[PDB]
């Protein structure tokens, strides 16, 4: 696991966290 | 090493750069700030020598994770564009602890959490900042730390005498660091060849007579290049780190009066959001430029940063703590040429300058506004601006007679002292105004009695850490960033629960003071064309999505470097 990988999933799993942010911001 | 900048091709940079700042500030002397202004005000306000000195000290002994620290102001900012600004906007407040007397009305509140602010920037800024300035005179010119500090603040004077020179400041400072942080990462050989050659700044001279330190004390870190680290027995631990650093950094700039009193002054609610974005992207980079030129600094000069000898540590800086916070400093004084050295000696002064002269500005406000006005009900306009003058002078008073203090403060790394009193000293700020902006139920009575208690707690164990400098370790052997925990926790919850007990303040009093209430207009009644101007936090849809979809990108790029770093 290069720094890189971790960099990347770190932003593939905070931009689904912001996504579902937007989605109950729409919802709610 | 100390005589390294007395070149006068070096001193006309220095020379240069005042008179460049006097221009500008006589200019800008001779509320429509915009987003580039407010967000260069807001890295300049908040990234001082303190932080120049403190980061690069941590990242010395401890390595990458105090840079961890300025990343988390990165979502932090965030939420002060879109979460505090807009309420404190609303309210039509100018002072924070102003905003807790028409939240929850009476005068002891106010006083009391106004005079607890100071008190924070006492020792905290007041303290740090200077010290930090202080230690670069003495390094680079002869020049003792008190003196240092007396001629840092003689030329503070004579630089106030806002937004746009700290956007001059925040310029040059990135600038020269960007400049220094290439130049050595290339005398050290790259990053690949600088990881190598940190884990072997191991100090030659270890023994003391018959007494040989442990391996531990003075070898660097093996998780010195990661930001998370072990939980118990390493600095900083990771769950600490996180959630302690969080709400303190939600105390310095979602609740503190500098960061808010800079990002108020915008044109509208768009541009408070792109100084918000700038000033973080702004704040992405402190890291790379002050704690690894600190590690950097380690690396070249190890025998004078990693030193563990109480004689060797007290020749090299007159203390026996281990010379940590010089990392910076040697840096710049010991491997930048002549030019660059006296561009690197302004660049820390121009950081200093904006975050003291920013300080000084809010703690006037402060008392001006929240308790010489209280006591003078009847206060000229002119007696008011004395009385904010002599208050700053006072405060500068106070803050030097209390560096020496900082000296020794755990060890000596600056930057540690900083986070822990203001981790004893925070968090039940950061509760009450959490708790007030987003709980409606909290009342004067209860707020004002849990943060009498945090504070209690807070100077029970700060005076306890002064005392001993064999401290019992129920108390004090839990690091401070779990203490900050700790503290908001015990606070949070006796805050709710004496609130809970006493009164409601019915529900017409908090109509655009409270996050549910942000919105309702319905004539609200106080507990106490330009206004609705002031009050406006209306912007137009194509910058409100632009400024929304920047926010979301800056976030991503800090979570994306935090996942960088480990
Ligand atoms: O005192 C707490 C503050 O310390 C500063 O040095 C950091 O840059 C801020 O992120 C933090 F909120």
């Amino acid at each position: 696991l290069q720094p890189w990988m971790q960099g990347l999933i770190a932003v593939a799993v905070f931009l689904v966290l912001v996504a579902i942010a937007f989605a109950v911001n729409h919802f709610w | 090493t100390h005589e390294l900048i007395r070149n006068a091709a070096d001193i006309s940079i220095i020379v240069i750069y005042f008179v460049v700042v006097m221009a500008v500030g006589l200019w800008a002397m001779f509320r429509s700030m915009v987003w580039w202004p407010i967000g260069a005000s807001l890295f300049a306000s908040n990234i001082g020598s303190g932080h120049f000195v403190g980061l690069a000290g941590t990242g010395a002994a401890s390595g990458i994770a105090i840079g961890g620290f300025e990343w988390n102001a990165l979502v932090l900012v965030v939420v002060l564009g879109w979460l505090f600004v807009p309420i404190y906007i609303k309210a039509g407040v100018v002072t924070m602890p102003e905003y807790l007397r028409k939240r929850f009305g009476g005068q002891r509140i106010q006083v009391y959490l106004s005079l607890l602010s100071l008190l924070l920037y006492i020792f905290t800024k007041i303290s740090a900042d200077i010290f930090s300035g202080a230690i670069f005179i003495n390094l680079a010119l002869g020049l003792n730390l008190y003196l240092a500090i007396f001629l840092l603040l003689a030329i503070t004077a004579l630089y106030t005498i806002v937004i746009y020179t700290d956007t001059l400041q925040t310029v040059i400072m990135l600038v020269g660091s960007l400049i220094l942080t290439g130049f050595a990462f290339h005398e050290v050989g790259g990053y690949d060849a600088f990881m190598e050659k940190y884990m072997k700044a191991i100090p030659t001279i270890v023994s003391d007579g018959n007494t040989t330190f442990q391996e531990k004390c003075y070898t660097p870190r093996a998780d010195s290049f990661h930001i998370f680290r072990d939980p118990l027995t390493g600095d900083l631990p990771w769950p600490g780190f996180i959630f302690g650093m969080s709400i303190l950094t939600l105390w310095y700039w979602c609740t503190d009066q500098v960061i808010v009193q800079r990002c108020l002054s915008a044109k509208n609610m768009s541009h408070v959001k792109g100084g918000c974005i700038l000033c973080g992207y702004l704040k992405l980079m402190p890291m790379f430029i002050m704690v690894m030129p600190g590690m950097i600094s380690r690396i070249l000069y190890t025998e004078k940063i990693a030193c563990v000898v109480p004689s060797e540590c007290e020749k090299y800086c007159g203390t026996k703590v281990g010379c940590t916070n010089i990392a910076y400093p040697t840096l710049v004084v010991e491997l930048m040429p002549n030019g660059l050295r006296g561009l690197m000696l302004s660049v820390m002064l121009a950081s200093l300058m904006s975050s003291l002269t920013s300080i000084f500005n809010s703690a006037s406000t402060l008392f001006t506004m929240d308790i010489y006005a209280k006591v003078r009900k009847r206060a000229s306009e002119k007696e008011l601006m004395i009385a904010g003058r002599l208050f700053i002078l006072v405060l500068i008073g106070i803050s030097i007679a209390w560096v020496p203090i900082v000296q020794s403060a755990q060890s000596g790394q600056l930057f540690d002292y900083i986070q822990s009193i203001t981790s004893y000293l925070g968090p039940p700020i950061a509760a009450v105004f959490l708790l007030a902006i987003f709980w409606k139920r909290v009342n004067e009575p209860g707020a004002f009695w849990g943060l009498i208690l945090g504070l209690l707690i807070g100077i029970s164990r700060m005076i306890t850490e002064f005392a001993y400098g064999n401290c019992p370790t129920i108390i004090c052997g839990v690091h401070y960033l779990y203490f900050a925990i700790i503290l908001f926790a015990i606070s949070f919850i006796t805050i709710v629960v004496i609130s809970l007990l006493t009164k409601p303040i019915p529900d017409v009093h908090l109509y655009r003071l409270c996050w549910s209430l942000r919105n309702s207009k319905e004539e609200r009644i106080d507990l106490d064309a330009m206004k609705m101007k002031m009050t406006d936090t209306s912007e137009k849809p194509l910058w409100r999505t632009v400024l929304n979809v920047n926010g979301i990108i800056l976030v991503t790029v800090a979570v994306f470097c935090h996942a960088y770093f480990a």
